[PDB]
């Protein structure tokens, strides 16, 4: 099944820690997680654009 | 007038089509919109106004 | 890109309108002709 | 390889679409997209020479000849 | 589902929720006519595919 790619998230960095910027016209799943001992992982259907 | 690709045909599948629709516009408060197809209306077979 | 003014124009019938939309595209990967133009929506609609 | 379509690779070198090996169009470099499944060989666009070759039905009594058996220029089938 | 004869016109339904889905991690109103394509699943609708 053909599914889409929401646009390619622009980042930005700062010290320990970035900031995704987020546009997708559809709701979007966005997942991330770090790879060290504790996963931290999260999740969040974003919709529309925001950071 | 041409024939173009629009996503989603009659059937539930990408399909080459005359009636492509290209953009759609809905800033008029009326609610109404303005479509732009490939398909030419209001033309003659030679590009005689006919309506 | 995506904030007010992403398109900017000295006057609505200007020629040197410039952007920033951040518009990318990828490779045209399926079997039929399209180009898949991919950007932040219209930073005037967030504004809006 | 392992690929993202999930699908046969022919000697292009590249993952590519399987129902392409039966939609009418030939993808692969190789003459695949006609080897393993069943196939309308006349759309209804087409021309059915009496042997079942297909070709364009606009070359069917048009001028010259196209299938093994002629049946495109055919006289009495015009 | 209906039958429309006039005569033969009965019908019959049944409290079904089907709400739209969306294969992979972005919704989709229709397939994209580009993008990644994703193992997903459909009916085979060859009649004579067995279930
Ligand atoms: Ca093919
Ligand atoms: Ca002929």
């Amino acid at each position: 099944c053909p599914v889409p790619l929401a646009h390619t998230p622009t980042v930005t960095k700062w010290f320990k820690g970035i900031t995704l910027h987020l546009t997708a016209t559809r709701p979007t799943l966005l997942t991330t997680r770090k790879l060290g001992l504790r996963a931290d992982a999260t999740a969040e259907w974003i919709t529309g654009t925001t950071s | 007038p041409y024939l173009g690709f629009c996503p989603y045909c009659r059937h539930s599948a990408p399909c080459f089509s005359p009636i492509k629709i290209e953009n759609v516009w809905d800033e008029s408060d009326d609610g109404s919109i303005r479509i732009q197809v490939s398909a030419q209306f209001g033309y003659n077979q030679a590009g005689t106004a006919d309506v | 890109p995506g904030a007010f003014g992403d398109i900017q124009a000295s006057s609505l019938d200007a020629t040197d309108i410039v952007a920033r939309t951040d518009i990318r595209l990828l490779k045209p990967s399926v079997k039929n002709i399209h180009v898949p133009y991919t950007q932040a929506v219209s930073g005037y609609e967030m504004w809006k | 390889a392992k690929c993202e379509p999930s699908q046969f690779q022919c000697t292009n070198g590249r993952c590519i679409t399987l129902l392409w090996k039966c939609d009418g169009d030939e993808d692969c470099v190789d003459g695949s997209d006609e080897k393993n499944c069943v196939k309308k060989t006349c759309a209804e666009s087409d021309f059915v020479c009496n042997n079942g070759q297909c070709v364009p039905s606009r070359w069917k009594c048009d001028g010259d000849p196209d299938c093994e058996d002629g049946s495109d220029e055919s006289p009495e089938q015009c | 589902v209906s039958i429309t004869s006039g005569a033969s016109e009965n019908s019959c339904t049944v409290e079904k929720k089907i709400r739209r889905k969306f294969v992979g991690r972005e919704e989709y109103l229709f397939p994209p006519v580009q993008g990644k394509l994703v193992k997903c699943h459909v009916y085979d609708r060859l009649k004579e595919t067995s279930a």
